[PDB]
């Protein structure tokens, strides 16, 4: 498989 | 002519018929391409936002706001804001503004500035004065003990 990168800004 | 694969996670890749040019269409909105080149071109979803990666080590930032920021391989900071003002940042701490109308600022990591205004005035800043030269030849200057000085145009 294969995943994406992290969110730079954090989550609501 | 190409393949198209679905993981059991959702993310789905398509690769071109020379198997050259990759695109992967991440579960969470994510897309990234690899050119035949080796740019790595990732856009993120949910800020959308785009990283490029080129081969020689400059990666540059396009944000929503239309700001973009460029980052050389040698450590230097090119951002063009909104407004199209160019802002360079050198690994040493100098910085040099090129606004639109003309206006050039360069600062220096000790503090020292000279600001090249569009209506053709240069002003320096130094740990001993503030300078500021005219179109005219006129010289002005205030010097940190107090003092004024003009020097006034040979004509």
């Amino acid at each position: 498989d294969l995943s994406p990168r992290p969110s730079p800004n954090p989550h609501p | 002519g190409g393949r198209l694969v679905v993981f059991p996670n959702g993310t789905r890749k398509e690769l071109s018929a020379d198997g050259q040019t990759v695109k992967v269409m991440f579960f969470n909105g994510d897309v990234k391409h690899t050119m035949p080149d080796q740019r790595v071109i990732y856009y993120y979803a949910e800020a959308q936002t785009t990283h490029i990666t080129y081969p020689d080590g400059m990666e540059v930032l396009q944000f929503p706001n239309n700001q973009t920021e460029k980052h050389f391989p040698d450590g230097r900071k090119e951002i063009t804001f909104p407004d199209q003002t160019v802002k360079t940042l050198h690994p040493d701490g100098r910085e040099e503004s090129v606004l639109t109308d003309g206006t050039i600022i360069q600062l220096n990591p000790d503090g020292s500035k000279v600001i090249q205004f569009n209506t053709g005035q240069r002003e320096i800043h130094t740990a001993d004065f503030k300078r500021r030269e005219y179109p005219d030849g006129t010289v002005k200057t205030v010097y940190s003990d107090g003092r004024q000085e003009t020097q006034y145009p040979t004509g």
